RNA sequence: UGAGUAGCGAAAGACGGGUGAGAAUCCCGUCCACCGAUUGACUAAGGUUUCCAGAGGAAGGCUCGUCCGCUCUGGGUUAGUCGGGUCCUAAGCUGAGGCCGACAGGCGUAGGCGAUGGAUAACAGGUUGAUAUUCCUGUACCACCUAUAAUCGUAUCG
RNA sequence: GAGCUGUAAGUAAGCUUUGAUCCAGAGAUUUCCGAAUGGGGAAACCCAGCAUGAGUUAUGUCAUGUUAUCGAUAUGUGAAUACAUAGCAUAUCAGAAGGCACACCCGGAGAACUGAAACAUCUUAGUACCCGGAGGAAGAGAAAGAAAAUUCGAUUCCCUUAGUAGCGGCGAGCGAAACGGGAAGAGCCCAAACCAACGUUGGGGUUGUAGGACACUCUAGUUACAAAGGACGACAUUAGACGAAUCAUCUGGAAAGAUGAAUCAAAGAAGGUAAUAAUCCUGUAGUCGAAAAUGUUGUCUCUCUUGAGUGGAUCCUGAGUACGACGGAGCACGUGAAAUUCCGUCGGAAUCUGGGAGGACCAUCUCCUAAGGCUAAAUACUCUCUAGUGACCGAUAGUGAACCAGUACCGUGAGGGAAAGGUGAAAAGCACCCCGGAAGGGGAGUGAAAUAGAACCUGAAACCGUGUGCU
């Protein structure tokens, strides 16, 4: 289903990744096998591999009240065929 | 209870006497806005590009305890009531049975 | 703690006064005895006080 | 309210709403192609309105 | 008040050219000096964003500051094989049933748990502002799965 | 019943007289941890077994339910011991656990500093802390009682007796009851003899003016105790709605003030409004209001269900109990001349001519019937909820806390613990010009006031400066 949340469109995800390497931001309680199935049903492609990494919350606003941002989970799919994961 | 759209008359303040129509309402704070009364001249757009070509003067909210609802016949401020003649409530005048 | 099966004979508590009337808490235990009584189901080793044991009991 | 249809139609609608109007309208709020952003809340409420009705039938 | 007084926390810097409202102190260049069983290169505990880029100069920095481990806005960590879990247990902890005890509880059988130890399949190069036995290039190797097979069948797994 | 997406300004994008936002009752959803319960663990994490289901050629991977321990109750029931007395295996049950109101209430265990101007008896004190068990109250409770009159009639609470009688290194000190005046007002079920049936069940039967079995004759419900399960009408909480009566002119930035005229009052409580208001606004007196849920209490249903006198020929009326001896506790009562109550240990009674009590004990006379159990009201307290009051506080006060406080921080941990309110009626929060890298100023404007400019009312003293009249 819809495990993905939002693509990641930044430097290092724009060119050297541009070719067959798309960054997605996914739910924080899924494994990598699930992302290899959601990406193929949503886009109808063939996925080579998936890598995953977790981030820790940061300290947010020094001024006024102090706090933490959210933790996120960044995945990276490599396509053995096709393209057009994000436009 | 002054509703947006009707004609009123100032009872107290710098503009005692004048008459206008109600264009806004701040019901949480009991403030109406009357066209013509309480003009405030303001310094606007320090940087924001309108462009700044002077000073924008608008109205200022006044307290709803300072306006009264004129009588449609004698041209006289008055109080209000609720006759309940229609299945829905109806607002009527006080110095006369006629309506608003 | 140990308590008599048939009737709840249990340890009390009180003073141990001396001839100059000084006090110190002591305990007065009960004369319990391990015996096997013929409960319908099984004969099982239980505690019964040596006063309950008088006037007959299935042993 | 938009839940006047029969039981099968209701089951299809939820997939229709959530798999088109929610997922697609959020790959644009991220890349920056979306305006008229009030479309999101309306879609979110509709799915809630749908499920609430399905459940009542049980 | 003591008073513009004591102190400013071991150590070699000099000049030229830039930047700038502002330079003994920031950036680049040449020369000189110091460590070198270490002030060099890796990793454990621990710390927890201090890492990088472009902007900033009120406070913090024992002076100044155009600079920073300080402030603002965006970035950064990728594993079938590396280190732990789906393997094994010391010592210790725990403990169904059971024994003891005014209550609360104390002891402990089986069986669990638990490393600092025992087992167990990968290497050399390339690259980025910030990751590399993880990404890409080249060549491997391990457990599992369906397909088909030379040869079967009292073979076969225990 | 006309605006709205909270605090919190902005910025967009939209919903709404086809009834938004908002307020109440009933539902639906409700990730993970926690008694935590599938197994483990450094809470908020890791690893699984069975049953279907989704999915690929196939395994890997997901989804939904389910699987702790102890207790009861059926079941199968297959140790030694041949029948069989453990153990084991599967099923069944809004069965138990864990929190919390450090307030009140029963029970178990139980200090010391202190005082006596030392201290050992005693006191503090059966207080504090710890543990268990409850309830909205708990405990007590229907005379083996209190007394001395021609008697009272179950418990609890408050007055008063009374700082009396006592007790006591008779020191320090502790410290009653009855009566009498009142609040409140419920009294009743089992065992036993005896009758049948197949140790148990149904009927009987419950006590001091002696009761019953036995023997002949004959005659309303109290679901809060008493046997207890359900339908049953109007009050009351849970949002609201109507609701009387005023104008003018001075001084002001502004009238509610002053000055003149009037008006309502079952409404002259209170808070706001540009200054001090019964008549401007929310309100108050008084009347009106309920889909739906929950509480109290009524009239029918319902369900229970037989009531009284005479006869002792005769059998029944609670046993290792009452009580005694030794050692302790408690009674106001420190073992005394210590009755009346409880615990440990060893001895051990009678049966209505019986047995207990009336402050050692014995006779006479009065009162009362132990060794089984229940039971409401008057009383105690406040985490809370709604309505209110004060010769109570007014930011070093009042809660530690009017200010995102049990927090910044300090400690390995239990633990401790601060500081900090006010621009104006209204942001109308200083367009533009000049000096400067800025910060900050000098003008011009807003405003009644900027010596009200967000380090914002007023702005004291210490202390730091600048100018100057006599020395």
């Amino acid at each position: 289903r819809d495990i993905l949340k939002r693509p990641v469109i930044t430097e290092k995800s724009s060119e050297a990744m541009a070719e067959d390497k798309y960054t997605f931001d996914v739910d924080t309680r899924v494994n990598k096998t699930q992302v290899k199935m959601a990406v193929e049903e949503i886009f109808n492609v063939k996925v080579a591999s998936v890598n995953i990494m977790n981030y820790k919350p940061k300290k947010k606003r020094m001024g006024r009240y102090q706090g933490y941002t959210n933790k996120r989970r960044k995945a990276i799919v490599t396509l053995k065929e096709g393209s057009d994961d994000l436009f | 209870h002054i509703k947006k759209g009707d004609n009123v008359k100032v009872i107290a303040g710098k503009d005692k006497g004048k008459e206008g129509k109600v264009i806004a309402t701040l019901p949480k704070k009991d403030r109406v806005v009357v066209e013509g009364v309480n003009i405030m001249k303001k310094h606007q757009k320090p940087t924001q590009l309108n462009p700044e070509s002077g000073i924008l003067e608008t109205e200022a909210a006044i307290h709803v305890s300072n306006v009264q609802l004129l009588d449609p016949k004698t041209n006289e401020p008055t109080r209000v009531g609720y006759k309940f003649v229609d299945g829905k409530k109806v607002r009527i005048a006080k110095k006369s049975g006629e309506e608003i | 703690g140990k308590q008599c099966f048939v009737t709840g004979r249990k340890a009390s508590t009180g003073n141990r006064r001396s001839h100059a009337l000084n006090s110190t808490k002591r305990r007065w235990n009960a004369n319990l005895q391990k015996v096997r009584i013929l409960v319908d189901g099984k004969p099982k080793k239980v505690w019964v006080s040596a006063r309950a044991l008088k006037s007959g009991k299935v042993t | 309210k938009e839940i006047r249809n029969l039981t099968t139609s209701e089951i299809e609608e939820q997939i229709k709403s959530s798999k088109e109007e929610l997922f697609n309208l959020r790959f644009q709020l991220a890349t920056g192609q979306l305006e008229e952003t009030a479309r999101i809340r309306t879609v979110r409420k509709t799915i809630a309105r749908l499920k609430t009705v399905a459940r009542e039938r049980e």
